[PDB]
């Protein structure tokens, strides 16, 4: 039922043609505008019908420049004006009517308008505009003192016919603009079907009514439910007194802006509770069981970014690169680190990379092909920029495949992959990095997984004896599995317990 | 199954240079540490430099850190010596031999045959056999490869049937600066006469390729 | 840079004997020592890793131990073909230093040569030289005196020996002398002889011909 309106003003485009035809694919069939209706320069020889069946408009409706005769908004009941023209104005009737020809706009057929919950109405410069002058429009206003203005209108105008009682939008004996305001008992805070005490509206009637229940509102005061007017859609889940907690109520349904439904639009997902376009700045799409649903991202959505080398244009992360990867989380492909890279080159005049703009890595988590360092800026002894990152995949390979490949590094002194878990599938080298320890008791069987037997090569980094002497060894709180680096942050798994990330005693 | 083979040693001028093979069989360079070797005739070993095949990294002995350039070729299967400003001191059987997989150690768990490499100014020359004869139980017989450079000799007897009791003694090399050396067998006195024998000798260096009949006479 | 030191240079053991080679390394290595086996002109077998480890398709007889700076080698039921040149080395990081080689040689029951003299060739004649050989074969132990004699008188300088290395299966030696002269001065002397003496003989045995 439900369809969006317009924001466009008084902009238009040169054909009235296109005019036309483009304001009938929006209001398409439509019983609610979500939005404004904005009916401006229309052709003249328009054959508006796709109009009848809308009850509401969310907005305000803007009837300007155009030629047709009447106005065919029979089951037009409220207008909400939640939003306004100009200002103060939900209805915005002005100039219709042209020179060269009698196209012009004689009547409203607004026979079913009953209220109109916030703004006014302006009413002037339609030539032949008839009857308007008639109209009790302080009957229809809810708003004490929204601008009522009407002028300047029809000059010759018939009379109302006598069963109208000299109210009505047009001539005919059905015609007849119907009163809404009776003034009311104290108990009906202004919401009232009849001047009785005991005849007031129901507490979710947004604005009058016609009995004191929910489906007799002429407007829900917050959600529409299949006739009735609610303050919530039903919810998700119900409370089940058979397992003592919560679960998924079937009949649940959704918001979307006043209207409960029981699926979201072809465009449109869900987030906890409404319908809403695009997920907020900290959900993903996430398809499960028949349902696309906005779920929290907690620390960020992954924002997947480009990787490098076999199918990227760079070979290298270099100082005209870096910038394209801030906040971003997983990575499609690979990540080289070239000697060129960092220090750049001035013969194909590259500049050199700034070292604390590394860092950006740090939000890195997971990296779907290879890592290859093969230089790293010297004040810096360890990887502690891919801190955070967690997987590598390997689903692209580096040389005769290696999926990770760390080498000709001499500063370096440990690694710190401190959350890195799985290394999925590849081989790994990490060979002639003359400073690295702490590598030698990590446990690669953990880490890895398939084969163990001829995927390791690591040697010729500092031996063993000297990095046991210097005393660089596992925190004595490390598993057997090794470490990463020294200190209780960079076990692979505790033997006690683990307060974020970093290895207790109690 | 798995094995090296190298090639390429032989005579070289002093300060020339040369390129050294180690063809690799039964596994896969990439990943595996090349290592080269060497070894003076009478003394031990020495290391000169190694080579993983995946990165390229090499490293090398001072000993020879910057003449020499140890590379390979991945898709080839290969390694190689590159021998450059070779002196006089550098005369020495020179090994490939990969790394070992078990542990972060240098072990060096198979190795090539050995390619030979002497360096000296002196000219190429060809071997002289002669026939040692017998007669003059059990008797002996043999060859004589005498006034040969450079080291070294192949002698084998009938093409390789006779194996039993053969010794081929090491050169000497003699006041001349010539080599030359002694290969004998033993065979049972009724053989000869019926038996033939022959010493098949090979001498690569100058491209000798003799076979001398060695019978006793009358 | 590192040194090895292996002790001692050769050695001599019977069959069954247990025997221990040591190498002393200048600065600790903790456990970072290989190993290696090589015999006459072949490559050098791999024995031991990591100061104590044995290589698969070594048999358990040899054994390593040792750590810092003290490493032992130890073959515990000797054999013929465990005849070899045994080489400790560090492998911590490079440049890998070898020690400088425990030769090995087997001791057995004292074997006599049997003594082989062969005149020079009417063909090595004619080129204007002569070469006398005298042939030591499958003896033990290695030390033997090759003295020529050129008509009873003794000669000195013109020879030449050449040692076979030990066989390895019935752990015997073998020898060549060779006596080289100008035939000028060959084509002057009727009787050649090569004396040999050794400790499992008696009387020296003699070997001549005449020309
Ligand atoms: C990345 O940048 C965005 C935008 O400034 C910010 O919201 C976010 O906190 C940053 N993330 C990290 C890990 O620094
Ligand atoms: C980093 O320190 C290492 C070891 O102390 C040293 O070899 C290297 O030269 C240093 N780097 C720079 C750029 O000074």
């Amino acid at each position: 039922a439900v369809c969006p309106g317009t924001l466009n003003g008084l902009s238009v485009t040169g054909d009235a043609e296109n005019q036309y035809q483009t304001l009938y694919k929006l209001y398409e069939r439509c019983e609610v505008v979500m939005g404004n209706l904005e009916i401006v320069l229309t052709g003249h020889n328009a054959d508006l019908s796709f109009l009848q069946w809308i009850r509401e408009v969310t907005g305000y409706v803007l009837v300007a420049m155009n030629e047709f005769s009447t106005l065919p908004l029979p089951n037009l009941r409220v207008v909400r004006g939640t939003q306004v023209y100009d200002g103060k104005f939900a209805i915005f009737v002005m100039l219709n009517y042209n020179t060269n020809s009698s196209h012009a706009l004689r009547q409203l057929r607004l026979t079913q308008l009953t209220e109109i919950l916030s703004g006014g109405v302006y009413i002037e410069k339609n030539d032949k505009l008839c009857h308007m002058d008639t109209i009790d429009w302080r009957d229809i206003v809810r708003d004490r003192d929204a601008e009522i203005v009407v002028k300047d209108n029809g000059r010759s105008c018939p009379p109302c016919h006598e069963v109208c009682k000299g109210r009505c939008w047009g001539p005919g004996s059905e015609d007849c603009q119907t009163l809404t305001k009776t003034i009311c008992a104290p108990q009906c805070n202004g919401h009232c079907f009849g001047p009785n005490p005991n005849q007031c509206c129901h507490d979710e009637c947004a604005g009058g009514c016609s009995g004191p229940q929910d489906t007799d509102c002429f407007a829900c005061r917050h959600f529409n439910d299949s006739g009735a007017c609610v303050p919530r859609c039903p919810q998700p889940l119900v409370y089940n007194k058979l397992t003592f907690q919560l679960e998924p109520n079937p009949h649940t349904k959704y918001q979307y802006g006043g209207v409960c439904v029981a699926s979201c639009p072809h465009n449109f997902v869900v987030d906890q509770t409404s319908c809403v376009r695009a997920c907020p700045p900290d959900k993903m799409e996430v398809d499960k069981n028949g349902l696309k649903m906005c779920e929290p991202c907690g620390g960020l959505c992954p924002k997947a970014c480009e990787g490098t080398g076999s199918g990227s244009r760079f070979q290298t992360v270099d100082s005209s690169n870096i910038d394209g990867f801030v906040n971003c989380t997983k990575i499609l492909g690979n990540l080289d680190f070239l000697i060129t890279g960092l220090n750049g080159d001035p013969w194909h005049k590259i500049p050199a990379l700034d070292p604390e703009k590394l860092n950006v890595f740090r939000t890195v988590r997971e990296i779907t092909g290879y890592l290859n360092i093969q230089s790293w800026p010297p004040h810096m002894h360890n990887f502690s920029v891919f801190s955070n990152l967690t997987t590598i995949g390997g689903r692209s390979l580096y040389n005769r495949g290696f999926s990770l490949l760390i080498m000709k590094n001499l500063n370096v002194t440990s690694l710190g992959f401190r959350s890195l878990k799985e290394i999925s599938a590849g081989r790994i080298y990490i060979s002639a990095n003359r400073q690295l320890c702490y590598h030698h008791s990590l446990n690669w069987t953990k880490v890895l997984r398939g084969p163990t037997e001829e995927r390791l090569d690591i040697k010729h980094n500092r031996p063993r004896r000297d990095c046991v002497a210097e005393g660089k060894v596992c925190d004595p709180l490390c598993s057997s599995g090794g470490c990463w680096g020294p200190g209780p942050g960079q076990c692979l798994s505790c033997r006690n317990y683990s307060r974020g990330g970093v290895c207790v005693t109690h | 199954e798995v094995q090296l083979v190298e090639s390429g040693g032989g005579l070289v001028q002093p300060g020339g240079s040369l390129r050294l093979s180690c063809a690799a069989s039964g596994f896969t360079l990439s990943g595996d540490w090349i290592h080269w070797v060497r070894q003076a005739p009478g003394k031990g070993l020495e290391w000169l430099g190694e080579i993983s095949a995946a990165g390229g990294y090499t490293d090398y002995a001072d000993s020879v850190k910057g003449r020499f350039t140890i590379s390979a070729d991945t898709s080839k299967n290969t390694a190689y010596l590159q021998m450059n400003s070779l002196r006089a001191e550098d005369t020495a059987v020179y090994y490939c031999a990969r790394e070992s997989r078990v542990s972060f150690e240098a072990a060096m768990d198979y190795w090539g045959q050995g390619t030979l490499v002497t360096v000296s100014s002196a000219s190429t020359k060809g071997p002289s056999v002669f026939p040692l004869a017998p007669s003059s139980g059990t008797a002996a017989l043999g060859c004589l490869v005498k006034d040969y450079f450079p080291e070294p000799v192949t002698v084998s007897w009938n093409s390789g049937a006779l194996t039993s009791g053969v010794h081929t003694f090491p050169a000497v090399l003699q006041s001349s600066g010539l080599y030359s050396l002694s290969s004998v067998v033993t065979v049972p006195s009724s053989s000869l006469g019926t038996q033939t024998y022959i010493c098949n000798v090979n001498h690569k260096p100058s491209n000798t390729k003799v076979d001398k009949k060695v019978e006793p006479k009358s | 840079d590192i040194q090895m030191t292996q002790s001692p240079s050769s050695l001599s053991a019977s069959v069954g004997d247990r025997v221990t080679i040591t190498c002393r390394a200048s600065q600790d290595l903790a456990t970072d020592v290989a190993w290696y086996q090589q015999k006459p002109g072949k490559a050098p077998k791999l024995l031991i890793y990591s100061a104590s480890f044995l290589y698969s398709g070594v048999p358990s007889r040899f054994s390593g131990s040792g750590s810092g700076t003290d490493f032992t080698l130890t073959i515990s039921s000797l054999q013929p073909e465990d005849f070899a040149t045994y080489y400790c080395q560090q492998s911590e990081p490079e440049p890998y230093t070898f020690g400088q080689g425990t030769k090995v040689e087997i001791k057995r029951t004292v074997a006599a040569p049997s003594v082989f003299i062969f005149p020079p060739s009417d063909e090595q004649l004619k080129s204007g030289t002569a070469s006398v050989v005298c042939l030591l074969n499958n003896f033990y132990p290695r030390e033997a005196k090759v003295q020529w004699k050129v008509d009873n008188a003794l000669q000195s300088g013109n020879s030449q020996e050449s040692v076979t290395e030990q066989d390895s299966k019935d752990s015997t030696y073998s020898l060549s002398s060779t006596l080289t002269l100008s035939k000028a001065d060959y084509e002057k002397h009727k009787v050649y002889a090569c004396e040999v003496t050794h400790q499992g003989l008696s009387s020296p045995v003699t070997k001549s011909f005449n020309r």
